[PDB]
């Protein structure tokens, strides 16, 4: 599963 | 059930980037199998993975496995993973209303 920090 | 409620975060200015702390998966372009917090695993919203300790999110309440109903008014139900990148990122606004629903615990 993708994952983004933002 | 679940209850709904809604996050305002004040980005952190650091340097030129906008910093939010957190984290986030789902999307209809992703697996909703491979996610833990929802109980549909068919549901391919946008959850919250992560919430960095004294970060923005954090002091403004959002919490680990939270679901990203909307943004700024924008809609985050039926978004992909770049999509609500985007609207979360956008340099324009130093804030984010988020608004957000989870599993109100306290459900004995
Ligand atoms: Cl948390
Ligand atoms: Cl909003
Ligand atoms: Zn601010």
């Amino acid at each position: 599963r993708r994952e983004s920090a933002i | 059930t679940a209850v709904v409620q809604r996050v305002e975060i004040h980005k952190l200015r650091q340097g030129e980037n906008l910093i939010l702390g957190f984290s986030i998966g789902g999307g209809i372009d992703q697996d909703p199998s491979q996610n833990p917090f929802s109980e549909d695993k068919t549901d391919k919203g946008i959850y919250v993975t992560r919430v960095s300790e004294g970060g923005p999110a954090e002091i403004a309440g959002l919490q680990i496995g939270d679901k990203i109903m909307q943004v700024n008014g924008w809609d985050m139900t039926m978004v992909t993973h770049d999509q609500a990148r985007k609207r979360l990122t956008k340099r324009s606004e130093e804030v984010v209303r988020l608004l957000v629903t989870r599993q109100s615990l306290q459900k004995a």
